[PDB]
Parts: C-alpha cells; structure tokens; sequence
C-alpha cells in the first residue's frame, strides 16, 4: 500500500 | 449485445490508462483500477469465462477480496496482510478461460489502452457467475433499482457507479445507513469529487478524467488513501458517516470524504516534503463552503495560531509544525483573488504547474515551494514578494521535515534570490493590502 491518513 | 443473461454476458470498452491520467495531471496513482465492474460474483471453485475478439488488446480478469478481516485476535491497524486491497489478477485469452477461484469474489474487467477510442469492444460472457448486478445512475438507476439490488444481492458487496465515483461497500451497511437512497449517495460522492475537479481546473482546461475514483470498504483503518483510490472501515462508526447521504455532505463526515479524495487529487507541484497533509485541505475547504459548512480554519482560530506560530515567531514555512498553519496562507490566497476578481485561482495556478513546474522527488521537491510562488505570481500578474516573505517561504536553510519520508531540504540563499529577482522582473503591482491580514 501507500497509505496518506487521518488519525482521529 | 443479447449475448445472454443481464451482466453474465457484456461488452467491455477500454479506458484510459489510470497511471499514464494521474501522471497527466501530476497527482500519481489513484484513479479506479477496477473501473470495468462487472455486476457478476464468482462462488469458490472452477469458473468458465468466454472472451470474444480481443484483436491482441491486453485484457484481465481481477477478483479483489473487499471483504478482507483482520484474522482473530489481530488488531486491525497491526494486520501482517497491511491495509490494500488484495486481489487475483488472471490473463484473459480470446474464447474460453477456466479460472480456479479460491475465495468468493466480485469480478472487475481490467481493459486499459494508450489509445482508447481505436481499441475493440471485447464481450466477456460468465458463463458460470450470479448475477449481482450494480448501481449506475448515468445508466438511468433510480432508488426503485437501488432497493431491488440491496435486496436481489448475492454477495456480501455492491458495487456502485456515478460519473466521477465508483464505490464497492457491504450490503449490510447500504441498507443500514443509505436505505433506499442510493441516487442521493452517489450524487453526494460525485459532486464532492466534482468540487476537486472545479478546483483543479479541470473543467476549464478541458481535462475532467474518464477514470473514476473508487471509494471502498475496508476491515483495517478509518478513513485513508493509497495507489486504489480512498478506504472507508467498515464498521457502524464510519459507515454511518460515509454511507448516509445527508451525513457525508455534513461536518466532519464531508471534511474526511473530502481530505481522502484530496489525497488522491493533491498535485506533486503543491506537495513538497511536509505539505502532504496540507495540500489536500484546500480542497476540504472548497468542499465545505460548496456545501454549506462552516470554514474549519474559522472554527479553530487557525488564521491567528498560523501568524503567530510561523509571522511572529520568524520561522521559515518549511518549520511550521502544523498542518493547519501551513494551510492557511494557501486559503488566504483563494479567498483574496476570488473575491477581488480573480475566481479562477486555483483552476489556473494548477494549470499553470501542469504545464510549467519541474519533475522533482524526494530533496528536489523543495524546488516545488519556489515553481508554487511564482505560478501564483504569474495567474495573477501581482507581486506576492510580501505575503511569500512574511509566511517564510523565503527563508534560507537547511531544513529537516518528516512527512511519511524523511526531507533534508537545502535552501540556499542563490534559491531564494532568483526566485525573488525573476518575481521583481515581470513588473507586476503589489497588493493594496496585506494579504497575510485576512481572517474569516
Ligand atoms: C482527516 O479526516 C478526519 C475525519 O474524521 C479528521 O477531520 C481529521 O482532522 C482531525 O479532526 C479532528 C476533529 O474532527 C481533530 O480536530 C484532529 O485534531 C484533526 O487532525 C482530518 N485530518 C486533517 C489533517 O485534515
Ligand atoms: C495518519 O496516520 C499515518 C500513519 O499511518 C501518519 O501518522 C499521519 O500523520 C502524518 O505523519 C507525518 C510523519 O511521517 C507528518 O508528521 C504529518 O504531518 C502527519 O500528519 C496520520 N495523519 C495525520 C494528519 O496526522
Ligand atoms: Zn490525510
């Protein structure tokens, strides 16, 4: 993968 | 077509090169490999795909496992198979194909050429498949069509299409949080992803991609992006706030669907080292203000935490330690031109760096915060020496960011000076006003 997130 | 049963037996056209469209628009891989829905599931076991002319084209058959759980006891975040989407990729021949399916599957035709209106259009017919069937509404669908497909399905998952947007989600969560609106829902996706697209200026220039961008269920994380497009865990906590179609247009559900997709649409040219969470948020505020939500840099006093964290403290910008500071001299730049005659901004300062700005990774991208400045210098035929000066854009140093990778930016004073010097040169006016002084 090449994962970019959000980690609420 | 008439070749048999309703999606068994179709015609497959080919589409543009997902790659070789990211690269066009200098935004990498994100658009739907697995555009080519079928609306056929494959049960485990020995299948029979018939495939009629191919005239040498390149054809395959993807079964991707949407429904992929973490194993027992395995923290979803902490799963050895990591977060993307698995799949079999078989080769496809002309006439008859026997394909051993392991694990149950929806099938997606995977038909891509460098000259897409001069390629075939290629039958597949699965002989042995259930019809599943999918969404489409620029097929006609309505919610009457929705409802019998959530009731009608064989597989866990439905696949779903507008004119931007594909989406693979469970059954399950459909009817629990969409019900019968599956029209609203995919409207809602498309005219999110139809804000970016706006922004970009791809309506402008002509370039709006035939590639849609798939929104799929996930069993790992919450909400991200990677090379498939965007993931959304399947878990009622989320899957209330992306498959309810008021909910997604609302707060923080349209901020995450927006963020997401703004990562598949964030250009190399405005993602230098350390704005890979920045960048993307141009596009979340865009979002919000189509959509009647209030500006979360308004919300967070971000406008007054950003000019004292990187104006009064001197920093460079490349030192900013907060992704919502960084963002506000990009929206302070939109909301100063669009509202003193310039409405087309962003739609021609992406433009410009399609076609202007350099082919930079990893240290060189910092060249990319210089080709930005002078991109907003030359749409606007306004010296922005000022506003670039006091939000630290012009600061020389060698500058360390951790953004996913590692940067070492070297900006040496020669940098700053030729940027500045080919500014003065054009001899645009300056501002009347400070830009870096507007709040909302
Ligand atoms: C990514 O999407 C998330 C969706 O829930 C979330 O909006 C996140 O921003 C976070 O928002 C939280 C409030 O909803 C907190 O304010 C948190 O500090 C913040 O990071 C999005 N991330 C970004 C960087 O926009
Ligand atoms: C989402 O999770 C990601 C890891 O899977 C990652 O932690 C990301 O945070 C980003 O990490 C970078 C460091 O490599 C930068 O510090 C970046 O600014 C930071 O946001 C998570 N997203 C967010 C918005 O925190
Ligand atoms: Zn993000």
């Amino acid at each position: 993968t090449e994962a970019q997130t959000t980690p609420p | 077509g008439g070749g048999g049963p309703d999606y068994l037996y179709a015609e497959y056209r080919a589409l543009p090169s997902p790659r070789q469209t990211g690269k066009n628009l200098r935004i990498g891989d994100g658009f739907s490999k697995y555009d080519n829905m079928t609306g056929v599931y494959l049960e485990k076991g020995r299948h029979v795909v018939l495939v009629g002319k191919t005239e040498g084209q390149e054809i395959s058959l993807l079964l991707p496992n949407l429904m992929r759980k973490p194993a027992e006891g395995v923290q979803p975040t902490k799963d050895p198979n990591g977060w993307g989407l698995h799949k079999k990729q078989i080769p496809l021949k002309e006439g008859i194909n026997i394909i051993d399916v392991e694990t149950p599957a929806n099938a997606y035709i995977s038909y891509f050429t460098e000259d897409a209106g001069k390629a075939p259009k290629i039958p597949v017919h699965f002989v042995t498949g259930k019809a599943n069937g999918y969404f489409d509404t620029t097929r006609g669908d309505t919610n009457k069509d929705w409802v019998r497909l959530l009731d009608q399905a064989v597989s866990p998952i439905m696949d779903a299409r507008g004119k931007y947007i594909q989406v693979a989600y469970p059954v399950e969560f459909l009817k629990k949080f969409t019900k019968d609106r599956g029209t609203e829902l995919i409207n809602a996706y498309d005219k999110l992803i139809g804000i970016q697209y706006q922004l970009m200026g791809l309506d402008k220039y002509g370039k709006i991609p035939e590639n849609r961008v798939l929104a799929r269920v996930n069993f790992n994380y919450y909400m991200f992006r990677d090379g498939d497009g965007v993931a959304y865990l399947g878990n009622d906590g989320t899957m209330r706030m992306v498959t309810d179609p008021e909910n997604v247009l609302k707060g923080d559900a349209c901020w995450g669907f927006s963020h997401a997709v703004g990562h598949v649409m964030q250009m190399r040219p405005m993602t230098w080292g350390g704005m890979t969470e920045v960048s993307n948020n141009i596009f979340s505020l865009q979002a919000a203000a189509k959509t009647g939500n209030e500006s979360r840099l308004k919300r967070q006093g971000s406008y007054d935490k950003a000019r004292k964290e990187i104006i009064e403290g001197e920093i460079a910008y490349l030192q900013s330690k907060d992704v919502f500071n960084k963002l506000v001299p990009l929206w302070q730049l939109h909301l100063y031109f669009t509202k003193n005659g310039h409405p087309d901004f962003y739609p021609d300062v992406m433009e410009y760096l399609r076609n202007n700005a350099g082919n930079y990774g990893g240290n060189d991208t910092v060249k990319y915060q210089f080709e930005f400045v002078k991109a907003c210098c030359d749409v606007t035929k306004t010296d922005l020496t000022d506003f670039f000066e006091k939000w630290g854009f012009f600061k020389p140093g060698k500058f360390h960011i951790g953004d996913y990778a590692q940067y070492d930016f070297n900006v040496t004073p020669e940098m700053v000076e030729e940027t500045k010097k080919w500014i003065a040169g054009k001899g645009y006016p300056k501002p009347e006003t400070d830009i870096t002084e507007l709040s909302e």
